[PDB]
């Protein structure tokens, strides 16, 4: 049985927390060098994001087993800022062991990086005023959605994509109290045709059937059949016995389908919604057949997408052919079909008036590598758009906000003058570690880039006047337009002081050859 | 010497001469570029023709020296 | 498990460009020496390769920064072609100067700027020497023979360069407006000769003609079906089932040449003799089908009817239900040629326009295949000269007219991006030192030298390393587009400061 | 053959193994006490606070590291609070015997000094020990308020503890007879009244099935039938899986319909049973789902079992694996359904139970990790107040009572010893252990905090002890810190027991040769 008590405990809190601060530290902003994967299977995987990593990378150690459900909070409720609670956190702890060889207990310290984690919340009231209307704050979230774009996944900022994804939210938060659920919406990417082919869907897609052209192609009225009964024959992917008696019998059977073709009509059209979906799929024989019997019928749907087509519509399913009525059919906004890609097919989008329930991003993509790279950068775009819809709070962070707390919690530590002034301390430079951090992995020297805004915060405090790291030398944040949630960073304040507080929990480090084992 | 970015300092005053700025360059007190033609910094000929004479030419005298014999 | 630091993972970034940028910079260029493929993995052969995506995916990389380079590198090829071979070097010859500024400390953000501003330096110095030599039609005659010797060098072949250079010349200039990527088609073949290549009147299906089957159909009327046979012909409604011991093993194996005389039933109410599927036939059904009096072409396939729909004048069509949904064929004159060692029937007719038929001879399989890719890497980039007739000087003459112009701007633009910018223009002039070995001629008197000397003034001259010498680019015919030798940078520059961007790796 | 060593070398080899498995459950219990966190067998990554409860989940390695176990487990069936305080007293008896046995001094007049000094101890506890609930109140519910307040005040909140506060006595006054876990057990979400909790005084329920209609059914009730199912229900029922079968004409459309026709019947089945309102553990199909909708029917599956084990105990009902019910008493009732969306999270509210004996606070903290430590915020009240009713005999907490102890039992060190001194001294030097351990998990010189305290025990008063969400000396009956008597009754009869257990046995026989 091996302990390592005390400093021997936290030298095993230094050497993960170090190596995962190191490795974010360059990945911050868009200068943020990119982290490549290989997978369990062999791999290449290549991305910019922690919360991919801390989920992809096998965690080996306390604190980097820590690091998946940390990196969980903030990425569920964020989004972007993955990086940046990693190197902060890292940032106190590396200097808590300088402390603790200066003599300071760890948990003085520990008492006191709460009370740090206060004073900067309480500095975040006063940063960057918190009031942004409707209509005109969309075009920041335009413009930090085209820093999200513009310079990861796609070198020149796809416009329709950054303006569709505002759109998308104040579909759902307007019917929830100006707040967006996430199962509400989805982030849809279909590759096939163009990577600059952008849509918003207010319900789902499906692929629209038609097995000819000489057979009528329709679109028609807005309200849709969601079906699992058989409106054509369906298939559960199994085989009967084939046999007739008579050649002349099969003539008459065409015959008799063909009724029965016309039956399942007009069951259907006298409830209403004309666009027939049936669930279980079937070949293109009787499909150009009810066709040309002046209905349109999709075949081969996928299982759950008879129910996400219901709940968008807000009505029922049918489930048998027996059992007929409106309420359990579709209650449809707008039922138009609308090209698939520009090449391959067609869809047909069924768009909803009355429920929000799946409002659904549509992209497009000329190649399969750069969706799930440009759905990333749509994840945590609209995660930071749910924090400014409850409250339009905002902060000027990248540097100017880091800087400026940076101020006060060291401000805080003479202004209350306690023991915690060392673990304010401990606080207040690593708050510099960040733009620091942004400076890092730019190629701009981090030393100098600490000096200027520094000297702009004895020029003006509560700035809106921070670094750049587009090389621009115009270092702004509110015409550098580097702008973010002020939730969004005080939750980062949270997470970051919650991990350090985490691994100060109990006083055991004994193990019986199995703690880490 | 002054304890600085000698790639950004020199790759910046390397795109001073190169459109001919030359009557200024590097005030190494804080390594910013500043004036020449008198400064403090801007030295002597008689130092550096004798510099550049004598540099280049014991240099050579070195690749000459490939025939090395050690006898002591 | 295994999270890798920076400092190994820029390292193995490196060392995974140089292992590979070394295998083809041989074959680069006029290419002195080759680079000759060895399987012991997979069997006991030998292979010659010039190609760099022989070289590329047969030896599969186990350097993950390796990865990207082979697949960038890839598509490159594709579209253009020779994109295996350039990009990679330039990536490779790009990485061993990269070092150096990591030797010296420098922001790799910086390199990943230095070499991007610097490869749109590079364009418009390349855009400047870009000039049109297809602009009259004796000069777009002369323009695509200079450029197909050159496409089609750098790869091993016999007698067969000048002659896959005057065909595919006749075949770019008479459609005059787009090139001919639709529908000429690439036939391979065993041939006696190591030289011949020549364009098809008409078009041709592997028929040979055999038991009691006429050698020519005439006053053609081509019925086009999709439906088929092999061996098997079961019932419609009926089958026949015969096993229940050792013996009926041999009598259900002599059952199937039985079903072949039911297929033949559908054909003979027709009365069409020029019946062609998608299925094969052998021996066995051959003496069914020509005994009815009508004749089953078989091996046929979509790109017989795409041929005949653009001279003619038809449509290409499938999914035989009704003969009314498949576009019929028609045909004057349908003989069987003999082509190198094997037969084929020919539907002979109008020809000459947007579609064409390439059979080649050889009796050597690897001959053939190099001849190929050589084929299909100008037929692309002699439709480049069709949307620009801008050339510009290969042999690397266009590479010191960008190296030249990129090292002046790595002096004045910059202020601290300059060590970057100029491991770019270093790099550049590494494309002519893997040359310069191989023709034999001192590559540092090489590099440094033409590169001011032509761009001072005759900017033709440039490297005739046929010769080991200085030579003119337009008058020894060594020039190739302006459009190849632009996709090759961006492809080149992109997969290094991909993997300069990577400064984790890690396997889990 | 049998593994066996006999004596002193085993007896030294006895002794200092517990007290190396002691190190953990010693440094333990509290706000600025301790909080758990170990990895077990397939890298099961825990966080508990009680080493009662990871004493079962740690092996042992010793029979010492057995002899431990029960001791906790004694100790966590009781109160739950205190759980580690036993076994760290038992191993700090045998540090300072250390010396003396290694010296040869090994009586077993050891044992006997264990007991009597623990009945000079548990009668002095006693007899300073003052019922509360008699003379300090006639209704002692704001009496409780002090209390339970105090103990929010100490893990995290110091604004929100007055208004949680009378939330706590009001649920602890519904589970008098009771110490259930799963009837006080804390619900949360981020999005209702934050910073704010509810105390609801039947049956709430946190995960439950939606996203397949939740409006298309009466998500309310004033008579609900509660069917506490754990059957799956299936998006379709089958057919048979050999010999099954589709493409001629005839059987096709039946066959299709078939699937359909045997799952609403089951469904009817729970439909004229009795029930309005279905519940499930295992998921509910989608399809089935709107067939719930089809008969004007609440209905959700996915439900953690410890939510059915609620709607048991406070309707009379209980939980089922069944199709069809044969009676409303297995069966759950209520007279108010009720279905609200906290936080963005479906709740289900029983009530106007026929018991409505569950209490459940659905918690809205100003975060996540802020109402982790919320709810253990309203966990500690929820322990020390049930603990302060079923004990109206109630000291101080903190160990103040255990410094006074310690210089009253040197006392009699002073007094009584033949030899005794060193053992009842010792007795005396394990027993500010405690609150130097809560000084030093705390993090501050006990030396400083602790010698300070016995100045103010030498003038007169016992409540003496740490105020520690300050770190200063403090009379913890006027600090409000309290924990009642037999608590550390029971405590020190089970320490100086284990204690007896080691001093008694030098020898450890196993029979089956490891």
């Amino acid at each position: 049985k091996s302990r390592l008590m005390g400093l021997e405990a936290l030298k095993s809190h230094i050497m993960a927390a170090k190596a995962v601060a190191n490795t974010m530290r360059t990945s911050l902003g868009p200068n943020g060098l990119d982290k490549m994967m290989v997978d369990k299977d062999g791999d290449v995987t290549v991305t910019n994001d922690g919360a991919t990593i801390l989920s992809m990378m096998d965690v080996d150690h306390q604190i980097a087993k820590l690091m998946v459900e940390l990196s969980k909070s903030q990425d569920d409720e964020i989004g972007d800022g993955t990086t940046g609670v990693v190197v902060l956190a890292g940032a106190l702890l590396e200097e808590a062991e300088q402390l603790l060889d200066r003599g300071i207990h760890p948990i003085r310290i520990a008492d006191g990086y709460e009370q740090a984690a206060r004073v900067a919340i309480e500095h975040l009231d006063k940063i960057s005023d918190s009031v942004l209307v409707d209509i005109k704050d969309t075009e920041p979230l335009i413009q930090t959605a085209k820093t999200t774009l513009g310079s990861k996944v796609v070198n020149s900022c796809h416009r329709q994509m950054a303006e569709i994804a505002v759109n998308a939210v104040l579909t759902v938060a307007d019917m929830e109290r100006r707040d967006v659920d996430f199962e509400l919406i989805k982030v849809e990417g279909k590759v096939g045709g163009r990577l600059e082919d952008t849509k918003l869907i207010k319900g789902v897609i499906v692929d629209k059937d038609f097995s000819h052209p000489q057979m009528p192609k329709k679109v028609e009225d807005a309200k849709i059949a969601i079906l699992t009964c058989p409106f054509e024959p369906p298939k559960p992917k199994t085989k009967h016995k084939l046999d007739v008696t008579s050649v002349e019998d099969y003539k008459a059977l065409q015959k008799y389908e063909k009724e029965k073709f016309e039956e399942m009509i007009q069951q259907i059209k006298e409830t209403g919604a004309n666009l027939a979906i049936c669930q279980w799929g079937f070949d293109d024989e009787a499909n150009h057949l009810l066709l040309q019997n002046n209905l349109p019928a999709v075949r081969w749907v996928g299982g759950p997408e008879i129910e996400l087509i219901a709940i968008a519509t807000g009505g029922r399913i049918v489930p048998r052919f027996s059992e007929l009525t409106a309420e359990k059919l579709g209650f449809a906004g707008l039922v138009q079909e609308i090209s698939f890609g520009t090449t391959k097919d067609k869809m047909l989008v069924i768009e909803q008036c009355k429920n929000s329930r799946a409002v659904t991003i549509f992209i497009r993509g000329g190649n399969k590598m750069i969706i799930e790279e440009a759905k990333r950068s749509l994840h945590d775009a609209l995660c930071v758009i749910r924090n400014l819809i409850r409250d339009n709070r905002v902060v000027y962070g990248g540097g100017a906000a880091e800087i400026s707390c940076a101020l006060a919690v060291s401000q805080e530590a003479d202004k209350c003058p306690t023991l915690e002034q060392y673990a304010m301390r401990a606080f207040a430079d690593a708050l510099e570690v960040i733009p620091m951090a942004l400076s890092e992995n730019s190629g701009m020297n981090p030393i100098q880039t600490m000096t200027e805004v520094r000297a702009r915060q004895v020029k003006e405090m509560n700035p809106a006047l921070g670094i750049d790291c587009l090389h621009k030398g115009t270092n702004d944040m509110k015409q550098q337009h580097v702008i973010e949630t002020l939730i969004g960073k005080k939750q980062q304040i949270s997470l970051a002081t919650q991990m350090v507080r985490m691994i100060l929990k109990i006083d055991d480090i004994r193990k019986p050859g199995e703690s880490e084992e | 010497n002054a304890g600085y970015d000698s790639a950004d300092l020199v790759a910046q005053l390397r795109a001073a001469h190169s459109e001919g700025n030359t009557t200024a360059g590097l005030d190494m007190r804080e390594g910013t570029i500043g004036d020449m033609a008198i400064l403090g910094i801007t030295e002597s000929f008689q130092v550096k023709r004798q510099v550049l004479l004598s540099a280049a030419e014991a240099a050579e005298v070195i690749l000459r020296v490939d025939n090395i014999i050690k006898a002591a | 498990a295994d999270e890798e630091r920076a400092e190994t993972a820029r390292l193995t970034s490196f060392i995974g460009a140089i292992a590979i940028g070394d295998l083809v910079k041989s074959t680069l260029g006029p290419k002195g020496m080759d680079k000759i493929l060895l399987s012991s993995g997979r069997d006991a052969s030998l292979m010659v390769t010039n190609d760099g995506a022989t070289i590329l995916k047969n030896i599969g990389v186990d350097n993950p920064a390796a990865k990207v380079l082979v697949d960038m590198s890839r598509v490159q090829d594709d579209e253009v072609g020779d994109g295996t071979t350039s990009v990679t070097v330039l990536a490779a010859e790009l990485l061993r100067e990269a070092e150096s500024l990591i030797a010296k400390k420098i922001h790799p953000q910086t390199i990943i700027a230095g070499w991007r501003e610097a490869t749109k330096a590079a364009r418009e110095a390349l855009l400047s020497s870009a000039v049109d030599h297809g602009s009259d039609e004796v000069k777009f005659r002369q323009d695509l023979m200079n450029i197909a010797g050159t496409t089609l060098s750098s790869k091993l072949l016999t007698h067969h360069k000048d002659h896959f250079t005057k065909l595919a010349v006749e075949a770019v200039l008479r459609l005059k407006g787009s090139g001919n990527l639709e529908a000429i088609h690439i036939i391979k073949k065993l041939g006696g000769s190591l030289a011949d290549s020549y364009l098809d009147e008409g078009f041709l299906l592997d028929k040979k003609i055999g038991v009691n089957q006429p050698k020519r159909i005439e006053n053609a009327k081509i019925l086009i079906a999709n439906t088929g046979m092999d061996t098997d012909k079961i019932k419609i409604f009926g089958s026949r089932v015969r096993v229940d011991s050792t013996a009926k093993v041999a009598e259900i194996e002599h059952a199937e040449k039985e079903k072949m005389k039911e297929k033949v039933e559908r054909i003979l109410k027709h009365g069409i003799n020029c019946f062609i599927n998608r299925q094969l036939i052998y021996n066995y059904p051959e003496q069914l089908f020509g005994a009815a009096g009508v004749m089953a072409i078989e091996h046929a396939d979509f790109a017989g009817v795409e041929r005949l729909a653009l001279v003619t004048g038809g449509e290409i069509a499938s999914t035989f239900d009704h003969p009314e949904l498949v576009k019929l064929g028609s045909c004057k004159l349908i003989e069987e040629v003999m082509i190198g060692e094997d037969k084929l029937i020919h539907f002979s007719g109008v020809a000459l326009g947007e579609a064409c038929t390439i059979v080649l001879r050889g009796a050597t399989q690897q001959i053939l295949d190099e001849a190929e890719r050589s084929l299909h890497d100008a037929l692309c980039v002699l439709a480049q000269t069709v949307k620009d007739s801008r050339t510009v000087y290969g042999g690397g003459c266009s590479e010191m007219l960008m190296a030249h112009a990129v090292t002046q701007l790595a002096n004045r633009t910059p202020g601290k991006e300059a060590v970057a910018m100029e491991s770019y223009a270093k790099a550049l002039r590494m494309l002519p030192t893997i040359i310069a070995d191989n023709a034999g001629y001192d590559s540092a008197d090489l590099v440094a030298q033409l590169r001011a000397a032509h761009s001072e003034g005759n900017t033709t001259a440039g490297l005739d390393m046929r010769e080991g010498t200085i030579g003119d680019m337009a008058i020894l015919g060594i020039t190739e587009s302006f459009q190849v030798k632009r996709q090759v940078l961006l492809s080149a520059a992109e997969a290094a400061e991909v993997i300069l961007r990577v400064d984790n790796i890690i396997k889990a | 053959g049998t593994d066996s060593s006999q004596g002193i070398p085993q007896l030294v080899s006895n002794i200092s193994a517990c007290q190396v498995i002691a190190e953990a459950v010693r440094t333990t219990l509290g706000p600025r006490g301790m909080d758990k966190l170990i990895v077990d067998g397939r890298g099961k990554a825990t966080i508990s606070n009680d080493g009662a409860t990871i004493l079962k989940l740690l092996d042992v390695v010793h029979p010492a590291a057995k002899t431990l176990v029960d001791i906790a487990k004694s100790q966590d069936a009781e109160v739950g609070d205190g759980t580690t305080s036993v076994t760290l007293l038992a191993a700090e008896f045998l540090k300072q015997v250390k010396p003396y046995v290694e010296e040869g001094l090994h009586p077993q007049i050891i044992i006997r000094a264990f007991r009597t000094a623990t009945q000079l101890a548990v009668n002095k506890i006693k007899e300073i020990a003052v019922t509360v609930k008699k003379a300090d109140k006639v209704e002692q519910r704001k009496l409780l308020e002090k209390c339970a307040m105090t103990a929010l005040s100490s893990k995290l909140i110091s604004q929100q503890k007055a208004f949680f506060a009378k939330m706590v006595v009001d649920a602890v006054m519904m589970l008098d007879d009771l110490l259930q876990l799963k009837m006080i057990g804390i619900k949360k979400v981020q999005g209702g009244a934050l910073e704010d909790s509810q105390l609801v005084a039947g049956v709430a329920f946190k995960k439950t099935f939606s996203y397949a209609g939740f409006e298309m059914q009466p998500k309310k009730y004033h008579n609900p039938k509660i069917a506490l199912l754990n059957v799956e229900l299936e998006l379709k029922a089958e057919k048979d899986n050999a010999e099954i079968r589709v493409h001629t004409v005839e059987d096709y459309q039946a066959i299709v319909d078939a699937e359909w026709n045997i799952l609403y019947d089951k469904l009817e089945k729970i439909h004229h049973s009795g029930a309005k309102v279905v519940l499930s553990k295992l998921p509910i199909g989608d399809v089935a789902t709107q067939y719930f909708a089809d008969r004007d029917m609440f209905c959700a599956g996915r439900v953690p079992e410890e939510d059915l084990k609620r709607t048991m105990m406070a309707c009379g009902g209980s939980i089922q694996t069944s199709v069809n019910a044969l009676s409303a008493d297995v069966l759950g009732r209520c007279q108010v359904f009720e279905e609200t969306q906290i936080g963005g999270e479906r709740y289900n509210f029983f009530t106007g139970c026929p018991k409505a004996k569950t209490c459940t606070f659905i918690l809205r903290g100003g975060a996540e990790q802020f109402m982790e430590e919320t709810e253990r915020s309203l966990h500690d009240a929820i322990m020390i107040v049930r603990r302060a009713i079923k004990n109206d005999s109630v000291v101080a907490g903190g160990g103040a009572i255990e410094m006074e102890l310690s210089k009253y039992l040197r006392d009699y060190s002073r007094t009584i010893p033949g030899k005794q001194q060193l053992l009842i001294g010792a007795y005396a030097k394990a027993l500010e252990i405690i609150p130097r351990q809560l000084c030093d998990n705390a993090g501050f010189d006990a030396t400083n905090i602790l010698n300070k305290l016995r100045a103010r025990h030498a003038q007169g008063g016992t409540w003496y002890g740490v105020d520690i969400n300050n770190e200063d000396i403090a009379d913890n009956f006027e600090a409000f810190v309290w924990e009642p008597a037999m608590v550390r009754i029971n405590a020190l009869t089970a320490a100086s027991e284990a204690a007896c257990l080691i001093v008694s046995v030098d020898e450890t026989i196993k029979n089956p040769r490891s």
